[PDB]
RNA sequence: GCCCGGAUAGCUCAGGGUAGAGCAGGGGAUUGAAAAUCCCCGUGUCCUUGGUUCGAUUCCGAGUCCGGGCACCA
RNA sequence: UAUAUAGGCGUCUGGGGGGAACGCGGGGAAGUGAAACAUCUCAGUACCCGUAGGAAGAGAAAACAAAAUGUGAUUCCGUGA
RNA sequence: ACUGUGAAGCUCACACGCCAGUGUGGGUGGAGUCGUUGUUGAAAUACCACUCUGAUCGUAUUGGGCCUCUAACCUCGGACCGUAUAUCCGGUUCAGGGACAGUGCCUGGUGGGUAGUUUAACUGGGGCGGUUGCCUCCUAAAAUGUAACGGAGGCGCCCAAAGGUUCCCUCAACCUGGACGGCAAUCAGGUGUUGAGUGUAAGUGCACAAGGGAGCUUGACUGCGAGACGGACAUGUCGAGCAG
């Protein structure tokens, strides 16, 4: 789909956190991103699910 | 003589279905699951001691049933051998997994 | 959405240590010329990515374009 | 056709049909509403069949209830709503 | 790992076999192959356990395909009886089919044979054609809003940087000089205040840069939100600031 959505989890606690799009032709790999984690309650990083 | 020979039901053409263990147990080895899904390591046999190699074998087993690929259909421990060098048949139950030395 | 099948030279099609066969095309040969036939060639990412293996067209996974049957009460 | 039976004679006792409404057991529409229509509604209504009684049906827990030593067959009214 | 409850070596048979040799059993005789063997991805045909690929044996469970037999069931085949009258009906018996067919419940297919219905609106009458939602400009009469099958276009995406922040820079065009090289590639000097560029239409903007380059990075957050714009309603939009 070009451009599917993608869901970023937190490595820490596993949970689902955010959810936007990327284009998996110039991104083939799993988004990797550090992103706020309301459970834990720090910056952690963040994966593609 | 013998040693402790199990039938994992696991896929191994599949990449995700591959079986890889190490545990080390006195009373660090390496376990690779064969291309036709079956695992081996190094025991004893019938005729010897009887709690000495329990732990060992106690402890290796957990080892596997940790490390069972999560897309594995079926039965998981389908048979386990420790047959001698000329006697036969010599099957453990795959039913136990806790306190086998009891 | 489920289950099968197809992709291999310019064309058609057979195939875990083989890329091949029949038509096309180029030169040589036979013939008195001509045609019809024999010789030697050039022709290929084996759909595309990855994995197992000493080694894959062949086994496995994903993806692309077709085809057949069935399922589909925001 | 043998055991016998179907059947045939004789004699007693019943049945049949009608009725305005009410009752019980079955079969069972469409116009209409949804501002269209098929699920749905209309409606188990209209109609049809089988049957009674002065009334009928139901009725004496293989029931409710919720830790209370609570009610105690059925039917019909008012609330619950 | 083996041998006298008797190895090899020869010979007897069988099965596979690229008859190169393998595997099984038998006999004579009795004292063996086997570890680094030298090449090799892989070493022993020393042996053992699990197992793959085909091939074959057995016991257990388990499904299908047929042929038979008669007793269920079927016969608008024959003959008797009820029956004086009966091409109805029922019974008895012979002759045929026979666990099939027919029927009940469940289930897939075909099914205008039949039944209930749907088959949009705008529109210089209706049909044919075209259009239906969102964004930009003109008509639009210098606040906002404003119609027609009026005049022009675009959208149903893209970007892991083309987002955040810090710092630095100024284009396009023209003139002049330069190997291939020319109107135009890269170099050098001068004039050059926006005529270039801004992912993508148009408009409003941007040289103070919102345009060009580089270093780090994920705020393309969590709980909220005073006050407003716009509005039939449902929608839509802006927002300082507080804490993590
Ligand atoms: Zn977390």
């Amino acid at each position: 789909d070009v451009r599917p959505k993608i869901t970023l989890a937190c490595e820490v606690c596993k949970h689902r956190n955010y959810i936007t799009k990327k284009n998996r032709r110039n991104d083939p790999d799993r988004l990797e991103i550090k992103k706020f984690c309301p459970n834990c309650g720090t910056h952690q990083p963040h994966k593609e699910s | 003589t013998v040693e402790v020979a199990i039938r994992l039901g696991v896929d191994p053409r599949k990449a995700d279905q591959m079986v890889r263990g190490t545990v080390n147990l006195p009373h660090k080895i390496n376990f690779r699951v064969d291309k036709q899904a079956n695992l081996h390591f190094i025991i004893g046999k019938a005729s010897f001691d009887e709690t000495k190699l329990a732990e060992n074998y106690g402890a290796a087993l957990d080892e596997v049933l940790r490390a069972k690929p999560s897309s594995s259909k079926g039965r998981y421990l389908k048979k386990v051998t420790v047959s001698t060098t000329t006697g036969p048949g010599i099957p453990v139950d795959p039913s136990v997994t806790r306190n086998f030395t009891e």
